[PDB]
Parts: C-alpha cells; structure tokens; sequence
C-alpha cells in the first residue's frame, strides 16, 4: 500500500510489480478503484 | 484504568501511511489488556 501510494504520489502512467496470494486484494481493489494499470508475471487473480 | 495506564499520548490527527510508519507504544500495553481479560458472555467462558 505505502510504495503503490508513493508511485501514485510521484504520477506514474502505470505499474509494473509482483504480488502474493497475501497481497493480491490490495492490488486488484486499488487497481480497479484510482483505475491505475498494472502488470504482473505473478499468477493469475481468481475470477474478472 | 485498574492498572492506571495512560491511555492516549494523543486525543487526534494520526497518520497511518507515515513512512517510515510510527507505532504508538502504548497501543502494546491495549492489545495485552485485551488478550488478558476474561468474561462470561454469550459465548461461554470467554479467555483468549
């Protein structure tokens, strides 16, 4: 949350990282809610 | 309050996203009071 909320802070067009079975619903929420793109080689979010 | 504890340095106006992130030392001494208290509820003995 902290470094997502950073690069949103400095204006990033998009964000690249991993996530964890742990971390996943943060991403994913925050993600779809300030509609900011990311991409990950982690596995794949259950459901759309 | 039995123990007389202070119970707040500050009334308002924390921030959660703080880096690096400050823990209130005092919010220690809560989750033991919490942890060490025992009732009877609805439950039945409540202890954890």
């Amino acid at each position: 949350t902290n470094a997502f909320c950073s690069q949103f802070s400095r204006g990033v067009y998009a964000i690249f990282g991993f996530y964890d079975k742990k971390s996943v619903n943060t991403i994913t929420s925050f993600c779809g809610t300030l509609h900011v793109s990311f991409i990950t080689p982690s596995f794949p979010t259950d459901g759309t | 309050r039995k123990q007389r504890i202070e119970i707040s340095r500050r009334g308002n106006a924390g921030d959660c996203l703080a880096n690096p992130a400050v823990p209130w030392g005092q919010g220690v001494e809560i989750e033991r009071a919490l942890k060490q208290v025992q009732v009877e509820g609805l439950s039945g003995n409540i202890k954890f």
